[PDB]
Parts: structure tokens; sequence; C-alpha cells
């Protein structure tokens, strides 16, 4: 009651910001937003260019049955992953992505660590992290022609010592997905959603989909208590 | 650039209705709050109607309440005045104002061309300029004085006072702002100073394009009112 | 060998170095301040508080007139704040919304931002219209921005992830110097008072001095034991005042090229995200990732008082140019001001 | 042979209303109270389930902070309070009693919205309409407990036990149908409903097939509802048609049938005791929050 | 040729620090006092101001 007329006009100019700015969050919130990583050249880029059809981070937008997502891939980013890696603490998911091909070539560094062992280590590091205790993990499996193929000219007893030994895709497949699967060690609050990628671009998208669905799900139950 | 045309004037029997319309372009229309002022045939400046930024308060001078409506359509950026049973004191020239408000800006700061439109045959602060006219020569010094009936300073440190120049055959032009600013593109010749109830303004040197009108207006509460301008004769 | 000889020479260049700083290190300050009274116990109060950011927010600068300031949060969103009324004056939206640093010009008519997109943004404030434009947008940095300080309308100096700093020349777009010498990412940067020299940060747990104008390091100081994640300068512009990941603050003097006092509790095991002085540089005002922040006597190296009132991280904090009030912002979205009592 | 009906009438009377009322009394409002300084202190954001629970507590805390007069009156044997107290303490019982009814059947249609449109986009899922709609239980079930005022007026007695029993026997029946039957039918179908959806969604997919937990507290939600509400209402009626003239006994009849009322009054009202445990602090987040207010 | 390069300039830069003059510690302490002493009664939040004349009463 003692604001000059000016002042009055100002508030009503911050009221209506306030408006805008709520709504703004309201759109938002109705977003998925997932994080892709993954060790070296393992099959991202193929994943992009499946869900889809420099410059630091970059991101893709697609639609599928009437959901939005923005995928976040920080490839380009090669300063210390420490100091910003808490940006991303309340994605819906991370998509790790992991070359299956990879079992029995090596990174040409030290010539001693083979590149599925550093893909074993980047995921128990991203796994077992204090910014992502309750997120859930997509695991890609990529590149399954070309291992069946190199199934036959390598026994996988070059990667794993202690494989009790079939050397088919059958139990090769199952022997890999253990032993990523088995670096989750608070396995109570956390899933891990697997599968083989195919060349098809919809069998992808698809899982996916049902995967985030079935996140969204738990998330709100666990809200409403009955959960 | 910046621009607000005008249209729907011209010749109106007594007791007709007639529609105004004022056109902006090369600014965020939406972001700002308009004004209707009008100038009848040589006299003065009057504040006739203001329609806020979304149309959430409007205000109208208390001689045309009743028979105005003042609106806006912000998709296509246009801004009506429509009027009934207009009177033959309501002949006069139209002009679109616009202004915006927060902390640090300039309102009226903006005038359009205006509209010409011509019909057949309490507690307002009382803003006064003693002097009406004054003869000069190109190179002196002036100070033009302006007084009120209330204390134009509020208690938060603002004096709410502006200065409009109005050369011949155009559009006024705002000089000073808040009794103290100076408005953007105006030489710094110029300067205003005050104090309460008394203020001046005070043009150090002098060139051939300061003559015309100068007009003191107050924004401290509405009706905003003018007071009759002193004349700057070469 | 040559390169056994070269790393021959730079350890004895250091050793002549710690023998000549050793030289000068006659008394300690705590021995010299142990003659002057302590500052007693502070107060402070909450005076306000800033509600309409959606997430966390992570930088925040005052104008030069201690009444205007601009926050920013990683909803997308670039906030002017009018203090003393609470009004919203401007709300920015911004292409990337991983901004991680914000700067005010001192003239008030623009402003700057950047993040994980590797450019610096420009805004400008006073157009014919009103909304706020982009003005440049000045790349060339190969990692995150950490920080950026108008010099004038026309220079910014940058750091970056890359172990890098730049000076830019806004008009043209182009980087006018870069200063390199750091070995790990650099976090943060402070100007001097009269601008002509400027202290950086960096992981590597080191600092160090640059010309501006000469484009040169002249001293590095070392003494912390993880990444350095703040620092300021003292208001005379003859020292300035680090905060790092071991749960210690250090002040360090330009002119005798050593660390002075050490500021550190055993009930502090977390790590500083922001630090400032009061105008007349007595108390040193750090935030924590314990949710507080803590003042010290800069003098004498004592706990003098707590803020508190947050209920996440403390990410930046600022003191305004004429010294009457703080502002805190947080992981929790919102700011605060703060005030003492007579 | 009532004699001895009539002696265990009164031991019952006499010590068992008390005790368990005591019991009542002190459980509910140690369990209300926490959950309201929860909401109070340890909430940030508020949503129609928060505003739901909320208000189904604090209709609790209300109808629990009436006990203490009743208690001390059945003790001594007498009221000691004035007879506008009886008619403050026997009203605020009944009224508060279903409108804890009605808010227990929104919360279910909320659980049900929520699986229906994930993102909250309809409209009974917006706060404004979730104050409104509670503003209009309050005021609806004061409007229809008005008509109790003429009833109980007084050495006051219970509400079954007051009165002609014809209009006592027409507002019992009317009122057990309206406050009763319609929100446990709604309360059933709606429930129903999410049965069905979480029971497709296990069976369509593997995962760690987790999902038999809620489905569990869905069929606990409805069970325990039914098991407290029936028996009081049931009797109730029973015991207001037992006055009846024509309906004359007149034989030791009329005694038994009045213990067996008794009986099941106090529990009746352990929904309100129960209720903070199983729809609160049973829940993880909510633990979660205020064991970290507690280390703050 | 690399590793060269970067030693040298290390070496470089080495030799350049050390060669600023270093006052004493006890002169840069007195000063910083001196400095702390002269402008204590301009500081609002060493000193709290009078609620007339704080802008942020409320
Ligand atoms: O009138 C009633 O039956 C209710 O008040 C309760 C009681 O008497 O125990």
């Amino acid at each position: 009651c003692t604001l000059s007329a000016e002042d009055k006009a100002a508030v009503e100019r911050s009221k209506m910001i306030d408006r805008n700015l709520r709504e703004d969050g309201e759109k938002a919130a109705r977003e998925v937003k997932l994080l892709l990583l993954g060790a070296g050249e393992s099959g991202k880029s193929t994943i992009v260019k499946q869900m889809k059809i420099t410059t630091g981070i970059v991101e893709t937008h697609f639609t599928f049955k009437d959901l939005h997502f923005k995928m976040f891939d920080v490839g380009g980013q090669r300063s210390e992953r420490k100091k910003w890696i808490h940006c991303f603490e309340g994605v819906t998911a991370i998509i790790f992505c992991v070359a299956l091909s990879d079992y029995d070539l090596v990174l040409a560094e030290d010539e001693e660590m083979n590149r599925m062992h550093e893909s074993m280590k980047l995921f128990d590091s991203i796994c077992n992290n204090k910014w992502f205790t309750d997120t859930s993990i997509i695991l890609f499996l990529n590149k399954k022609d070309l291992f069946e193929e190199k199934i036959k000219k390598s026994p996988l007893t070059i990667c794993y010592p202690e494989y009790a030994g079939s050397n088919t895709y059958e139990e090769a497949a199952a022997y890999i997905q253990c032993q990523f699967e088995d670096l989750n060690k608070r396995k109570d609050t956390k899933e891990i959603y697997t599968h083989f990628t195919c060349a098809t671009d919809t069998k992808n998208v698809q899982f996916v989909f049902d995967a985030v669905t079935d996140v969204i799900i738990k998330n709100n139950l666990k809200d409403c208590g009955l959960f | 650039d910046v621009q607000l045309v005008e249209s729907g004037g011209g010749l109106v029997q007594p007791g007709g209705s007639r529609k105004l319309s004022c056109s902006a372009s090369g600014f965020a229309f939406s972001s700002f709050g308009m004004h209707w002022v009008r100038q009848a045939p040589e006299k003065g400046l009057e504040w006739v109607a203001y329609i806020s930024s979304g149309s959430g308060t409007i205000y109208y001078a208390d001689t045309v309440k009743g028979r105005f409506t003042i609106s806006r359509d912000d998709p296509k950026n246009t801004l009506f005045l429509q009027m009934t049973s207009l009177r033959s004191e309501d002949t006069a020239m139209y002009y679109c104002v616009r202004s915006i408000y927060y902390y640090g800006s300039s309102p009226f700061d903006f005038w359009g061309q205006g509209t010409t439109l011509t019909v057949s045959s309490g507690s307002d602060i009382v803003m006064t300029q003693a002097t009406s006219s004054v003869p000069v020569t190109p190179g002196e010094s002036v100070s033009i004085s302006c007084r009120s009936s209330k204390s134009l300073l509020h208690s938060n440190g603002n004096t709410y006072l502006y200065w409009f120049l109005q050369r011949p055959g155009q559009s006024p032009q705002l000089l000073i702002y808040r009794m103290s600013n100076l408005a953007s593109g105006v030489p710094d010749r110029f300067s205003g100073s005050g104090s309460g109830t008394a203020f001046t303004l005070t043009i150090s040197r002098l060139e051939a394009e300061d003559v015309g009108v100068y007009y003191c207006m107050q924004h401290l509460e509405y009706p905003l009112t003018f007071g009759a301008g002193t004349k700057l004769e070469l | 060998s040559e390169l056994d000889q070269l790393r021959q020479e730079a350890e004895q260049l250091k050793n002549q170095i710690r023998d000549a700083r050793k030289a000068c290190a006659d008394a300690t300050l705590s021995q010299i301040t142990n003659n002057i009274d302590p500052v007693g116990r502070i107060q402070m109060r909450t005076r306000r508080t800033l509600r309409g950011h959606l997430a966390k927010i992570y930088a925040m600068h005052w104008g030069t007139d201690s009444r205007l300031l601009v926050s920013a949060s990683q909803d997308g969103k670039l906030i002017i704040w009018d203090s003393y009324t609470t009004n919203k004056v401007h709300a920015i939206p911004l292409r990337s919304s991983w901004v991680m640093t914000c700067a005010y010009a001192p003239s008030g008519n623009y402003v700057a931002c950047g993040g994980l997109d590797n450019i610096c943004s420009i805004y400008n404030l006073k157009t014919r219209e009103g909304n706020v434009r982009v003005s440049r947008e000045l790349a060339g940095h190969t990692g995150y921005l950490s920080c950026c300080r108008f010099l004038d309308d026309n220079q910014i100096v940058t750091s970056s992830g890359d172990t890098t700093c730049a000076l830019w020349d806004i008009e043209t777009g182009q980087q006018t110097t870069t200063f390199t010498g750091h070995t790990g990412d650099v976090m943060s940067l402070s100007l001097a008072p009269d601008t002509r020299l400027f202290v950086s940060g960096a992981c590597d747990a080191s600092a160090k001095l640059w010309d501006v104008r000469e484009g040169m390091c002249r001293q590095t100081f070392t003494g912390h034991e993880s990444d350095i994640n703040a620092i300021c300068f003292f208001p005379n512009g003859n020292a300035f005042a680090t905060g790092s990941d071991d749960a210690t603050c250090r002040l360090f003097d330009l002119r005798a090229d050593q660390e002075l006092m050490t500021y550190s509790h055993d009930n502090i095991i977390c790590g500083i995200t922001s630090v400032s002085f009061s105008k007349s540089g007595r108390l040193l005002l750090a935030g924590y990732d314990d949710f507080n922040c803590n003042v010290w006597d800069a003098l004498k190296a004592d706990r003098a008082g707590v803020l508190a009132g947050h209920d996440n991280r403390v990410s930046c904090l600022g003191v305004t140019d004429d010294g009457m009030a703080v502002a805190t912002g947080s992981w929790d979205s919102f700011l605060k001001i703060w005030n003492g009592s007579s | 042979t009532c004699k001895n009906w009539l002696a265990a009438e009164a031991a019952l009377e006499k010590y068992y209303l008390s005790i368990f009322y005591g019991i009542e009394f002190v459980v509910g409002v140690l369990g209300n109270t926490i959950v309201v300084f929860g909401y109070l202190f340890c909430l940030k954001n508020w949503n129609s389930s928060n505003i739901y629970l909320f208000n189904l507590s604090i209709s609790d805390l209300a109808f629990l902070c009436t006990l203490p007069m009743l208690i001390r009156s059945y003790a001594n044997g007498n009221w000691i309070y004035g007879d506008v107290l009886c008619i403050s303490n026997r009203y605020v019982l009944h009224a508060n009693l279903y409108t804890s009814i009605l808010f227990l059947t929104f919360i279910s249609i909320d659980r049900y919205l929520i699986i229906k449109y994930p993102f909250r986009e309809h409209l009974l899922q917006k706060k404004e309409f979730a104050i409104l709609i509670s503003l209009a239980i309050w005021v609806l079930v004061t409007l229809e407990l008005l008509p109790i005022l003429p009833l109980i007026n007084p050495t006051c007695n219970d509400y079954a036990s007051s009165g002609d029993p014809n209009y006592n026997l027409i507002y019992s029946m009317c009122l057990t149908l309206l406050g009763f039957l319609i929100p446990l039918f709604v309360m059933c179908f709606f429930y129903y409903k999410i049965a069905l959806f979480l029971k497709q969604r296990n069976r369509q997919l593997a995962t760690a097939l987790p999902l038999e937990k809620p489905l569990n507290l869905v069929i606990m939600a409805v069970v325990i509802f039914s098991v407290l509400f029936t028996p009081y209402h049931v009797m109730r009626n029973v015991r207001i048609a037992s006055r009846l003239g024509s309906w004359k006994q007149y034989q030791c009849t009329q005694v038994v049938i009045n213990s067996f009322y008794i009986v099941t009054r106090p529990l009746a009202f352990l929904n309100s005791v129960i209720n903070p445990v199983f729809y609160f602090l049973l829940g993880d987040h909510f633990r979660e929050m205020l064991m970290n207010k507690l280390r703050h | 040729t690399a590793s060269i390069a970067q030693a040298r300039k290390l070496v470089e830069q080495l030799k350049m620090e050390a060669n600023i003059d270093r006052i004493k510690v006890s002169k840069a302490a007195a000063d910083l006092m001196a400095y702390c002493e002269a402008h204590a009664k301009e500081d609002p939040l060493l000193t709290p101001v009078p609620a007339s004349e704080n802008p942020f009463r409320e």
C-alpha cells in the first residue's frame, strides 16, 4: 500500500516472469534424459544412428510412441571426469555400450591390457559411483556377428583364464554377460538391463522404451510408498 | 527500427463512434505497456488511457471513463481505442506511447506520429510552469522552471518528474526521466535538478534545433498530469 | 645424456628457490599477531531468500552497484535479481543447459556465461528492443570453461579444463593472449583490483600469478595436497587465499613469496567450494560440502561464526562492493542474503 | 440368566473401554504427531498424494483429541464437564471418522491415476483441485453430520442408545449407506483395477519380478478397512433396531446384543493408530527423509 | 625433441622465477595488520550498522 506506480508495475513484470518460468519447468519435467557411455570405440555411434533412425557435449532428441528422449554423449570431454560427472546426477538411465569383438584385441598403449579388461574397469567405476547409487543401467553388447566368427579363430581362454570352456556363441555370450553383471555390488536398489544388439533399427528403441517404462513405473511406486 | 503508426482519424458527427488503431514494428511489442495521449488544437498534452503488459491492468482519465475502451492484440501487434458518444471537446491529435517498467528503465521513451480526429459542431496533482514564452539567441544558456502541488519525492529516493520537448510539426521526445537521468541519444548539454516541489532544466549551451515547447510531467500517481509547456523562441 | 642434465638443473633451481624462501622466514604471522584483540563472536541473519530456480545453482556474481546480481542454474536459466525488493528483472534462456560459471560487467551492460560446451557467451542488456540478445560467442577452448571475469566492456579472461587461460577481444572474437604452464585443470581465477595481474589455481595443487599485458608467469605457489577449487584476492592486492579439497584454506603473500597462514579444523573433513574476503580483509568466508559456511579471523586463524540454513552443498558466495551483505547459493536451488545485527 | 450378562456388561464398560481408549490415544497421538511434524518440516514439494495423506493424518489427530473426557467419564461413572461438552465431544468423533473414511478412498483414486497417467498429466492430479476437494470433503461431512445434533441432546449417553429408536434407525441406516458402503465399493473397484494392471505388468516381463509386494499392499489396504469397519456398523444398526417397540423381545436378549455392540466400538477406532504406520512409516523414502533430519 | 624442448622451457621458466627479491615475513605481516587496522571502521560485516542505515532491514 506504500508502493509507487512504477513499483507496482515492476512487481507485475516479476509475476509474469515467475509464471513463464513455472510453465517452462512443467514442460521440461515430462522428458526422459539418458546418459550414453562406453570405453573407446564400441559401436556407440552405431547405436546413436540406430535410435535416431569438438563441441564438448552432444545432444540427440527423438520420439517413440508419444515419448520424448534426450540422449547426452560426452565422449569429446577429454578432461578429468571427476570434476563434472556430478552434473548428471539426476538422469533417468545410463546406456553403456560394450563391444563383444574386443575380447582378444589389445589396446596399442601397453600391449599388455586388452580392451575388454579396460571396459570392465570403466563399468566398475561407473556402476559403483557415489552419484549413481540408484540409477538404472542399460547394457548393450554389440557386434555379436563378428564375435560368432572370431570365436572359432581365437578361444575365449585368452581373456579369461578361468573359463570352463565351451567355445560356442551361446555359452561365451552368457559367460561375458555374467562377468559384466557380477560387478554390480548393491544389487538391491539398482538393476541392469542387458541386450545383444542386432542389425535391425527397430528392436533397440523398443528395448530402451520398455526399460524406461519399467524404471518410471518403479519410481512412481517408490514415491507412493508401495515399493 | 522502432515504428508506431496510427490510423482511424477523420471527421465524426457528435454522438457517433470511432475506432483508432496503432500498429507497432521493430521491437518486442508484447513486453511493453502502452498509453494513449492526446493534444487539442493549439493546446498542451493530456493523458488519456493506459493498458499494462499482459493487459492485467487498465487505467482511464476521469473525463473519458464510460465512453472509451482501450485494448491490445499481441499476435498482430496492434493497439485499439474504441470511443463512443463523441462530444465536441474530443477534437484532438492522438499519440501512441510505449513504456516499460523495471529497475533502471526509462518509460515514455518513444512516441508515435499521431492521428487527427475532428468532431463537428479532484485531488489531481497540479503541475505549474509559470513562464509561457522566452526569446533567446544561439550560444546562450537557458533555465526552465516547473513547480508541483505535491512532493514528487517518494520514500525510496526517487523523484518522479519527466521532461519532454516538442519541435514544430513533430511528436514529443523524451529528455530527462526521474528528474536527473539523461535519455539515450540526447546531447549532454541538457541537465536537470530540483527539490521536492521546485524543478529546473538547464541547457548549458544552445543550438538551432532546441526551439520548441518544453513540458514537465509527473509519474508519482495517476491520472499522470502534465503542465502547459514553455515555448523557446529564436 | 642431456635429459638427466636438464632434470638435475631443474632440481638445483628448485633447491635454490627453497633456500631463498627459507632465508626470509624469520617469524610467523601468529607470533606477530598474538598481541591484537580477538574479533569476538560473529552473528549474521538471513534477510532475503531468492526462489525461482528449479535445479542446482552453480554460480553467482554481484553488480558493482551492490543491488543487482546474476545467478546461473542448470535448468537452463540466467536470472537477474534486484536484491532490495526480491523482484526479477530479467530471465535469460540458454542454448546449452550445462552452465558452470557467470559474470557481471562492471559497467552493468553485459553478462557472460559458459560451461560444458567450451564456449563463452556474451549477452547484451541494453537494446532498443525490450529483449536481451546474444552479442558474441567466444570459441577456441578444448575443455569446459570454469571461470570468466570482465576487465572492461571489450576484454574478458577465461580459464578452461584444457589446462589453459585466455584473454579475448570481444569485438573481434579472437584470442589476444594465451596463458599456459599448468599441468591440471584450471578451476578458478581472480583479478587484482588494478586489473594488471591475475592469479589462478589448478588441479595440480598449485597456484600461479600472471601478468596480463606481457602474458608470462611470474610466481608459482605450492603447499596444498589436493586440487584447488577456489581463489580470492586480498583487498590491498598484495596477498591471496586458496581453498582446496584437503579441507584447508591457505594464505599466500606475493612479496614474501610463501604461505603465511593455514585455516583448518579437526572437525572439518570436506572440501572447500568457494572463498571470499570482507571489505577490510579481516574476515575470511568459506563455503563447504557439509552444507554450511565458516567465518575465519584472517589475522589469527580462529573460527568466528557459522552461516547455516542450506540443505545441500554451498557452491558459490559473494560479498558486495560496499561490504553490506553476503550472498550464498546452493545445490538446493535457493539463494540467501546475510547481514549482521547491531 | 442375564444377571451374569449384566455384570459382564458393567465390567466391560468399566474397564475394557477405558483401557483400550487409553492405549489407542497414546499410540495414535504419538504416531500422528510424528507424521505431522515430518510433513511440516522435512518436505519441500507438495502433490495430490501428500495433500490427501496430510489431511488424513490431521483428521486422525482431531478425532483422537476427543478421547480423554470419555475415558474419565467412563472411569468415574458420570459426566463432570457440562452438557455442551457432551454435544461437543460426541459430534467431532463421527465427523472425523467419516472424513477419514472418504480421504482413504481419494487416496485409492490417486494411486490409480498415478499409474493411469504418469508424469501427472490429469486435472485431478493438480494441487489446487486437491485442496478444493479436501475443503469440499470437510464441508460435506459437516453438513451430513449436522442432523445428529437434535438426537444426542441430553447424564449424556452414547449415540445409539439415545432418543426415539425411529429417527435413530432412519438416520443410522442413511448414514451407514451413504457414508460407508459407497466409499468402500469405489475403493474396491479402483484397487481391483490397480491389481489387474500390476498383474499384467509382472506377467509381461521377467526383470526381478518384484511387483508382488505392491500387490500384497493393495490387498492389505482393502482387508484392514473392511475388517475393522464392517462389524461396528452391523452391530450399531442391529442395536438401534433392537430398541424398537415392534421388536419387543422382552427377554435377556436385549442385554446380550448390547454387549456385542460395546466390544466392537473401540477396535473400529484402531484404524487411526494403524494408519500412520501403514501409510507413512512403512515407506523407505519417508523413513530415509526422517533419518536425514535426525542426522542434521 | 619434444621432451628436450619441454625440459628446456621448464628450466628457462625456473631460472626466470628465481630472480625476484623477497622481503621479510615480518614486514608483510605488519603490512597486513596495518591495512586491517586502518579500514576497520568501514566494515559493516565486522562492525554492524544501525538498523536505520541497513538497506536489507525487514
Ligand atoms: O455415541 C457413541 O457410541 C460414541 O461416542 C462413542 C462411545 O460412546 O464410546
